[PDB]
RNA sequence: CGGCACGUAGCGCAGCCUGGUAGCGCACCGUCAUGGGGUGUCGGGGGUCGGAGGUUCAAAUCCUCUCGUGCCGACCA
RNA sequence: AAUGCCCC
RNA sequence: UAGUCCGGAUUGGAGUCUGCAACUCGACUCCAUGAAGUCGGAAUCGCUAGUAAUCGUGGAUCAGAAUGCCACGGUGAAUAC
């Protein structure tokens, strides 16, 4: 690590809407506000709602029948 | 100024701002704002973060860009694999809803290709 | 699309034919002309030869076809290209 | 200034015979049975621009000259002089009235025009084949009774006069071919 | 027309000031038969013009028109192989009318925010001898001057 | 035979010297004008350089070899 | 007093 | 003053109605989608006063199916040397 070459790099707090606070060293300078972090992202409860397979004959018989 | 994976303009009123999302038009946006108790005259600037988190909640209650485009594309593809009339129409790129094609099909056919 | 309260439409001759087919459990090509009927779940797996004007095109009914009408799968004009 | 011999130079060379640059355009070498060989060269006087006919003797010969051409770009005119520049060396340069004869009305600004320089000095400039120009003066065309095309005289922002069809009015940029002095299209 | 000279129709004066020529001006400005809209526009522009100018609306409008009015204009004839451009003097009523037309057209050209603001800027600039309208007046006088050799 | 200078859009020519983009005219396509055709006006498209192998980061261009077409003489005996 | 050809 | 809170074409999903029957091929509604288009080349068209321009309404045909056709009024000009 040279002296004048690299940019500033300091400990910065990161708060998400998950309710998790994170002390991270980064180049953002000021504080940091998150919308989605790792622990809140709909990645483990989303693999079904982000595909939405369904069934057309079920849709039809629910729509009507004999 | 960032909801549902898209950045939203920050000076325009909240209704238009939310219409900037793919899958949210004017009526859907008014519904979002009503359900979140946010006024319409306010812009995304000058709006507290808890409010924007409620907005995120509502937009997540709906179906938006990723899921939406996946649904749209999957339906189009279902048609084109079924090979029904709409399927062939989609594959060949002509109007599906029954419009005329003798003339005036330029939205599906792009600019005119001169015969050579 | 037909009104919902009326229910899906289908010709009674086609109805009796498909009931006969599913009770005979035979894979015979079911010739018809009713391109206005709506495909029903009891026809999945059946081979229906439907009219298109000139002649009868054979369609094999799959789990997905349960919504459309036989006209969707009997194309009725022939267009190759202009050159 | 390597001296060049007659049965050596083909087209393209810039010979310097008699205190005057030239440019061999074509040359026919002949070696007849029983006689001294010669070449009938179709020379080109490179200062007045007239084609001279010279039968050269195998032996008779001439020194070369520094006449060269490349792509200069017109910049500006001031008094009696035209200044141009390179895009690969950015070397400044100034011509004179003689060099720009009748191409004054064809060069506007920034045109990339081939120039012939000799002794490190321009002698002849060639305007780009097509130049976009604007019309300073025209008579508002009125079809009147014309039954044929008619045409219309129109001065340009550089003094030139061209026949423009009928509609081109004033302030419309046209395209002219420097070669023929004629209208090609009205550039929108 | 060929046969008959005709009589001019009467125009009722503008309501706010009672002046035939401002009534003519709002008529010229109107499109689609939206006389109320044209009136609102012209009165707003006239208000802000009087503000910028000091002196009242009538004299402000009149000096703008005095600056935009032409005296002699040109007309083409196509005599022989070359077409001509004959300068003929402009009768009053015509010079007023086409002055108003030049002004409103310059206003339509100008890219400000509102039509009232465009018209106001145009009237003020014309009152101070600037803008595309008075420039068109210059160009008309210049052509005529050029072709003065014809009569 | 050599030497030699050509081979580039349907035709005729530029470009090539001094490597990086292929241009020009006619023709061709679609409107317009006209009772209709033409002249005319407005717009559009088209080639990749006879072929192959080298140099090169890259070849219409530079080299070399092939194919084709022209021109010059292949004389004293 | 510019141009204006032809119609099996 | 932005391809925009302009423009609405196109397409996905969901429906209403008429009609034995809206697949080829109806109209309309809801949600989403938001093309081209920033005033239009040569040329060309209508209009002289309640006219042009613009804004709505009705009728015939007709179960359903008009931006067409036939009528009706509202606002309402420029110019003709
Ligand atoms: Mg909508
Ligand atoms: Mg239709
Ligand atoms: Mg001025
Ligand atoms: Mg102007
Ligand atoms: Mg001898
Ligand atoms: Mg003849
Ligand atoms: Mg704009
Ligand atoms: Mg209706
Ligand atoms: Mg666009
Ligand atoms: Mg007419
Ligand atoms: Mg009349
Ligand atoms: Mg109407
Ligand atoms: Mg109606
Ligand atoms: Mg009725
Ligand atoms: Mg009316």
């Amino acid at each position: 690590m040279k002296k004048d070459i690299h940019p500033k790099y300091e400990e910065i707090t990161a708060s998400c809407s998950c309710g998790n606070v994170m002390k991270i060293r980064s180049t953002v300078g000021h504080d940091l506000n998150l919308d989605v972090c790792s622990k809140c992202h709909p990645f483990f409860t989303g693999k079904q709602r982000d595909v939405a397979t369904g069934g057309r004959v079920d849709r039809f018989n629910k729509r009507f029948n004999i | 100024a960032r909801i549902a994976g898209i950045n939203i303009p920050d000076h325009k009123h909240a209704v238009i701002a939310l219409t900037s999302i793919y899958g949210v038009g004017k009526t859907r946006s008014k519904a979002i704002l009503a359900a979140a108790g946010i006024a319409e005259d306010v812009k995304i600037s000058e709006l507290s973060e808890g409010q924007i988190d409620t907005l995120r909640d509502e937009v997540a209650k709906f179906v938006v860009e990723g899921d939406l485009r996946r649904e749209i594309s999957m339906s189009i593809k279902r048609l084109m694999d079924l090979g029904c009339y709409r399927g062939l129409r989609h594959r060949r790129g002509l109007p599906v809803r029954g419009q005329r094609t003798k003339t005036n099909a330029r939205t599906r056919k792009g600019p005119r290709k001169p015969i050579k | 699309p037909r009104s919902l309260k009326k229910g899906p439409f289908i010709d009674l001759h086609l109805l009796k034919k498909v009931e006969k087919a599913v009770e005979s459990g035979d894979k015979k090509p079911l010739r018809t002309w009713s391109r206005r009927s709506t495909i029903f779940p009891n026809m999945i797996g059946l081979t229906i030869a439907v009219h298109n004007g000139r002649q009868h095109v054979p369609v094999f009914v799959t789990d997905e076809m349960v919504g459309h009408k036989l006209g969707e799968f009997a194309p009725t004009r022939t267009y190759r290209g202009h050159a | 200034m390597a001296t060049y011999y007659s049965n050596d130079f083909r087209a393209g060379l810039k010979i310097m015979l008699d205190g005057e640059p030239y440019a061999v355009e074509a040359s026919e070498f002949v070696k007849p049975g029983k006689g001294q060989a010669f070449a009938r060269v179709k020379l080109r006087r490179l200062l007045t621009g007239t084609r001279v006919e010279k039968t050269f003797k195998s032996t008779d010969s001439a020194e070369g000259a520094d006449v060269v051409d490349m792509n200069l770009t017109y910049l500006y005119n001031d008094g009696e002089f035209w200044h141009f520049m390179n895009n690969e060396t950015f070397e400044q340069l100034s011509a004179d009235a003689k060099a720009i004869g009748d191409n004054a009305k064809w060069l506007l600004d920034q045109a990339e025009c081939i120039v012939t320089l000799w002794n490190g000095q321009p002698i002849s400039v060639t305007p780009p084949n097509f130049v976009e120009l604007e019309i300073v003066d025209t008579d508002p065309g009125l079809k009147g009774d014309t039954a044929g095309t008619g045409g219309k005289p129109a001065t340009l922002s550089t003094g030139a006069v061209v026949k423009v069809p009928l509609f081109v009015q004033i302030g419309e940029v046209i395209k002219v071919d420097t070669r023929s002095g004629e209208y090609v299209s009205r550039v929108k | 027309p060929r046969r008959r000279v005709i009589g001019q129709r009467k125009i009722l004066p503008d309501p706010k000031f009672g002046s035939e020529l401002l009534a003519k001006f709002v008529n010229i400005l109107m499109v689609d038969g939206k006389k109320s809209t044209a009136e609102s526009i012209v009165y707003s522009a006239l208000e802000t013009l009087a503000q910028r100018s000091g002196k009242s609306e009538l004299e402000a409008f009149e000096v703008a028109l005095e600056n935009v009015r032409p005296t002699v204009e040109v007309k083409s004839r196509r005599v022989g192989g070359s077409t001509y451009q004959v300068p003929v003097e402009v009768r009053p009523v015509r010079r007023n009318a086409l002055a108003m037309r030049w002004i409103v057209e310059a206003a339509r050209k100008r890219g400000d925010k509102s039509m009232a603001l465009r018209l106001a800027n145009e009237l003020s600039d014309a009152a101070e001898n600037k803008g595309t309208a008075v420039k068109k007046r210059e160009d008309v006088h210049r052509m005529a001057e050029a072709n003065k050799a014809f009569a």
